[PDB]
């Protein structure tokens, strides 16, 4: 049919066109580290997380949003991409406020886990961290922006999925902010949910805060009943 | 001859002149082509 | 460095420094610390109950 | 505190199969409810849609 | 078969206008050859055109050098069904670059004519020429020229005896450097802010409005009905291979005489410097080091300006590259640290922030740098702040990042000593 | 270093939603041209030209003008919001009737444009960013404005004055307090950015129509 043929770390997998690396990577079972690509929402391609080297090939590309080429090989534990993933998530945790002991999400965090796996084990940053005003969006969802990373997965679900267009970012460079720039409450339906794409403990539950840890939890699979979607 | 500067008519530039420009320019244009809705948002 | 009976500190202030993060909880090798928290009447975060069971405490 | 009676209120199996978590609880006599796995489906992902000519897809911010 | 170039006649020159000093009117461009026979070009077919192009051994002029015969034939593919268009960048943002601004005012109806070839040759419907904000009577004069244009049948309808319609647009951008960078260019076009997107897709297959686009910088769009009237064997005369044609090149710093001149393109830098500029302030010997290509090419010191020529490869030879052939020369009496530092808080002060390298890590390189101004950092921290560079280099959307980074491996590389003998005063001073 | 302007809105008696703006009638025109500019599928892209006519209209932008051109584009007012806040020609808070932009990178820098900025300083008795008493003046500091080989320079209300000396700005300076413009373009005579007493190029007559036109065309 139209498959091509990748190989994953030599491994041969046929996929269909339009495949990106990551994708083509996921069909061997590996992961490749992320923060702003969902695959429910439509690819940025900002954190550069996803950097891997492709053989034969002098620079690294971004596996969300790169389709893959016939014959390429995707080297996804050579050490140009480790040395691309340590520098993304030291670029990451410069100026991120250290709350893990605060924050609502610390055994559930994208970004500790993700440096723990990933990322180096130090800091060589001496500088002063850059701290920003918080925003009130309504009662459901707590903010904190200071813990944000700017993967704009709120902005691009609110938009996309939710259908509401008030998010956004203002500013340009190390001080580009996202929220709305006027007080307003985002109230929809689904607003809650940006709480689930968020990487970060920058929009967390308000009516859940400083509750629970997640190792503590025990979870139960079951169904709702508010309405008739089940 | 050469040694005459000839660009002194930038020294009369309103605010406006930029858009007065394209007015005028706007009866002179081909029709737009169209993406066939309204806007991305119809 | 001698370990004896467990005690909360607090800042010179005289607020208390626990913050409800429940890492103690997490690492006690005994399960002998409970921990539950809420938001504070001025939206600090600290606990309501922190309980040690000494008599489950290796110290 | 939080007080129970049943002792297998924190027991968890693990296993590789479906086949050989059945064969445990069968053979010990358990009944049994099973959970078809759920698989997130393989989805068309492109970063040019997003900067279409005529369809929704464009974005109006990134 | 040429072995030295820098010595280009005045009636071999494209810019006869450079200094403003003729009509930059229609009526004084057709004077100097603009307007000739653009009908005939038109008619020879975009094959012929693209063809002319490629044997010019035309490159990029915006600073990247790309061979602008191929990318206006990866416009060349059939119709689609959407609309083409040409897409002019006159953004004019890197520090040291103001050719294309000189050709902007001085000589609009080159830059029209050049729309209206490229066009041609790319099958596009329209031109969107995206002058820098700052830029306003320069954008005036550009429309007045445009309008006149359209008055004598130039451009719109049928455009000449020739059958083909073409719009020439003129859009203003609003203080942004990084709408510059070609898929910023296009978002900033489009309403949206000027953060660039990720290749691929490339503009050719989805630019503008989603439509297949080229952009293409000011002096590239404005050589090419020279090149398409005298050919490309004329362009190719000048320069080594794979350098060929003449270039601009703006001369500022400190110089007796800075200024803008075109100029042969494999030129000697000293000699241009000498020829052009006055030489350097205080005399040759004066010279502490030279940024040949715009604020995001590494400087290099005496030595390596001594004989050194002015094209992509020689300069790519000497670790730094052609850029936007912007030269700006630092005496014995600057302190190049100081200087490095300022371009480092300019590229702060500049970045989009759309990827976390380029925002958090130049946020970074500019408060080290802050720090090695004044010495007080540590040696150790030399080393960290080059692997912080290589980890910002190659890892971004754009090549802002890359632009960044450069110069601080650039000052690294050639000023070492300075950055110790700070240190160790400052530390001497302080205890 | 730091950037000092605030990017979030907070409403305040002289600009909150229900501050009075709207567009002049001829200013609805020019709207009208700059919207045909652009395919009939894509009015957004009118959204930087219309934000900068509007300030050209009331020399800032309220959030009611951005408001209103959200409104007029129909366009989410967010978008708008972003654009404001991105480019930095916008002034999203009133400015004095001379916006004196200095440019100190380094090509200015290296040809002394501190003290152009420390003469304006002490001409007019306010900082780097700040206003006159009066509301005629602001200074702000800005990066390269493309006139590097003119350098030092600056740029008031779309007017490039170049190769300034501390004299020379004065002189602007008082001449725009008297009442009349000042003659834009580089001081010192030397007629937009040539060799100041080179003249290397340019010097015979330029050549006309076919003049090296190849055979065949
Ligand atoms: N003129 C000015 O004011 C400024 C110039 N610059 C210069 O711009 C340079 C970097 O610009 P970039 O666009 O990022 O370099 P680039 O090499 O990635 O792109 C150059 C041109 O070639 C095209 N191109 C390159 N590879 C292609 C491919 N495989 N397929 C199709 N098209 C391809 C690109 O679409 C682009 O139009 C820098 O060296 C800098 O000196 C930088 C700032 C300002
Ligand atoms: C950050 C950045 C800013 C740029 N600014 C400009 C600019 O202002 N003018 C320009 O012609 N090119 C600029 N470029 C280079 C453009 O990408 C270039 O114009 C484009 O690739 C095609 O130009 P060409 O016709 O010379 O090949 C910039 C590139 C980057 C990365
Ligand atoms: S978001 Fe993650 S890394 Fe940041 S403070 Fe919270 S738990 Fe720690
Ligand atoms: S608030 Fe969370 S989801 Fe939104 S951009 Fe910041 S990190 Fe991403
Ligand atoms: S919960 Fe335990 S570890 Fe955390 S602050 Fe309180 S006492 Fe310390
Ligand atoms: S490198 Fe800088 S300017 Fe380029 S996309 Fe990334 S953040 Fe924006
Ligand atoms: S996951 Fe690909 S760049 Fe963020
Ligand atoms: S450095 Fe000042 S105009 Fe370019
Ligand atoms: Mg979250």
């Amino acid at each position: 049919s139209n498959l091509i043929e990748v190989f994953v770390d030599g491994q041969s997998v046929m996929v269909e066109p339009g495949t990106t690396v990551l994708q083509a990577c996921e069909k061997v079972g590996m992961q490749i580290p992320r923060f702003c690509y969902h695959e429910r929402l439509s690819v940025a391609g900002n954190c550069r997380m996803c950097l891997v080297e492709i053989e034969k090939a002098p620079k690294v590309v971004a596996a969300c949003a790169m389709p893959v080429m016939k014959g390429w090989n995707i080297l996804t534990n050579s050490e140009k991409s480790k040395k691309a993933r340590e520098g993304v998530m030291e670029f990451l945790l410069a100026n991120h406020p250290l709350d893990c002991p605060i924050c609502d999400q610390g055994g559930e965090c994208d970004l500790q886990d993700q440096s723990m796996m990933f990322g180096s084990d130090r800091s060589r940053f001496l500088e002063g961290k850059r701290a920003v005003e918080d925003k009130n969006i309504g009662p459901l969802v707590k903010t904190i922006m200071t813990r944000c990373i700017q993967c704009t997965r709120c902005i691009r679900f609110a938009s996309e999925i939710a259908g509401v267009d008030d998010l956004g970012t203002t500013g340009r460079g190390n001080d580009m902010q996202v929220g709305t720039y006027i007080e307003k409450m985002f109230m929809s339906e689904l607003s809650g949910n940006i709480i689930d794409i968020c990487p970060v403990g920058a929009l967390t539950s308000k009516p859940y805060a400083f509750t629970a840890r997640p190792w503590e939890t025990r979870k139960t699979e079951s169904i709702d009943v508010m309405d008739a979607v089940g | 001859d050469n040694s005459t500067y000839r660009n002194l008519q930038h020294h009369e530039y309103s605010t406006y002149t930029f858009l007065d420009l394209n007015v005028e320019l706007s009866k002179f244009r081909m029709p737009q082509p169209s993406s066939g809705r309204q806007s991305p948002r119809h | 460095r001698f370990r004896g009976e467990h005690a909360l500190r607090r800042y010179p202030s005289g607020e208390e420094r626990c913050i409800a993060c429940k890492l103690c909880e997490a690492v006690c090798p005994a399960q002998a610390i409970t921990i539950e928290a809420e938001p504070r009447a001025d939206g600090s975060r600290r606990t309501t109950r922190y309980d040690i069971d000494m008599t489950k405490c290796i110290y | 505190w939080s007080s129970t009676a049943d002792p297998l209120s924190n027991l968890v199996l693990t296993f590789s199969t479906k086949e050989d978590a059945v064969a445990f609880a069968e053979k010990n006599g358990w009944s049994f409810d099973v959970e078809e796995r759920k698989v997130p489906k393989p989805k068309s992902k492109s970063y040019g849609a997003n900067f279409s000519w005529n369809k929704r897809t464009r974005v109006s911010t990134k | 078969k040429k072995t030295s170039f820098g010595s280009l006649k005045d009636e071999d020159r494209i810019f006869t206008n450079l200094y403003g000093r003729h009509d930059w009117r229609l009526k004084g461009a057709q004077s100097r050859g603009d307007w000739y026979k653009t009908k005939e070009i038109l008619l020879k077919g975009p094959d012929w055109i693209l063809g002319e192009v490629k044997t010019s051994g035309l490159r990029g002029r915006g600073g990247a050098g790309f061979p602008t015969g191929l990318k206006w034939s990866f416009m060349n593919k059939p119709s689609d069904g959407r609309p083409k268009y040409l897409v002019v960048n006159a953004d004019e943002g890197e520090p040291g670059t103001c050719k294309d601004r000189e050709i902007i005012r001085h000589d609009p109806h080159k830059l029209v004519e050049g729309c209206l070839v490229g066009g041609r040759a790319m099958g596009a419907r329209a031109a969107y020429i995206y002058i820098r904000g700052e830029f306003y009577n320069e954008a005036s004069n550009l429309q007045v020229a445009i309008r006149e244009a359209y008055e004598a049948g130039l451009i719109g309808k049928n455009a000449c005896g020739s059958g083909y319609d073409f719009d020439v647009f003129v859009v203003r951008g609003a203080g942004a450097y990084i709408c510059g960078e070609e898929t910023a260019l296009i978002e900033s076009i489009e309403g949206k802010q000027g953060k660039p997107r990720l290749k691929p897709p490339f503009p050719a297959d989805v630019g503008v409005f989603g439509c297949p686009t080229t952009v293409a910088n000011v002096e590239t769009v404005a050589v090419s009905p020279t090149i398409c009237r005298r050919g490309g064997a004329w362009f190719a005369s000048f320069g080594r291979e794979r350098n060929s044609g003449t270039k601009l090149f703006n001369i500022s710093g400190h110089v007796n005489h800075p200024c803008t001149v075109e100029e042969e393109m494999s030129v000697p830098l000293k000699e241009l410097i000498e020829k052009h500029a006055g030489g350097v302030i205080g005399g040759w010997d004066n010279l502490l080091a030279v940024i040949p290509g715009g604020s995001s090419t590494p400087l290099i010191p005496k030595s390596v300006c001594e004989t050194v020529l002015m094209d992509f490869d020689a300069l790519v030879q000497a670790q730094t590259g052609l850029g936007t052939a912007a030269v700006i020369v630092m005496d014995r009496s600057t302190d190049i640290v100081k200087a490095i530092a300022r371009l480092i808080e300019f590229y702060k002060h500049e970045s989009c922030g759309q990827c976390t390298p380029c925002r958090e890590g130049v946020d970074w390189m500019n408060k080290v740098m802050a720090r090695f101004v004044k010495g007080d950092a540590r040696p150790a921290e030399i080393d960290s702040l080059w692997e912080i560079s290589k980890q910002i280099e190659g890892h971004t959307i754009c090549a802002l990042g890359d632009g960044a980074a450069w110069p601080v491996q650039g000052l690294i590389r050639h000023f070492r000593p300075e950055l110790e003998e700070r240190m160790q005063q400052f530390a001497l001073q302080h205890q | 270093g730091a950037g000092g302007a605030l990017f979030v809105h907070r409403d305040t008696p002289e600009n909150n939603p229900d501050t009075p703006f709207d567009f002049t009638p001829e200013n609805y025109k020019r709207i009208e041209a700059i919207v045909k500019n652009y395919p009939e599928g894509h009015k957004a892209a009118a959204v930087l030209p219309v934000l900068d006519l509007a300030q050209r209209q009331n020399g800032w932008l309220p959030i009611s003008a951005m408001n209103k051109v959200a409104e007029i584009l129909q366009v989410p007012p967010m978008r708008v919001y972003e654009v404001a806040t991105f480019y930095t020609m916008y002034n999203r808070k009133p400015v004095g009737k001379y916006h004196i932009q200095v440019c100190t990178t380094t090509p200015c820098m290296l040809r002394n444009s501190d003290s152009i900025l420390e003469a304006i300083q002490k001409k007019l008795g306010i900082k780097v960013g700040e206003t006159t008493p009066d509301k005629l003046f602001t200074l702000i500091e800005v990066e390269c404005l493309g006139a590097c080989v003119n350098a030092p320079m600056v740029q008031i209300n779309d007017n490039y004055y170049e190769d300034l000396t501390p004299k020379d700005i004065e002189e602007i300076i008082d001449e725009l307090k008297a009442g009349k413009i000042p003659k834009p373009g580089p001081r010192s005579g030397r007629f937009s950015c040539e060799p100041a007493g080179g003249l290397t190029s340019l010097t015979e007559p330029p050549k006309g129509p076919g003049f090296g036109v190849q055979a065949g065309l």
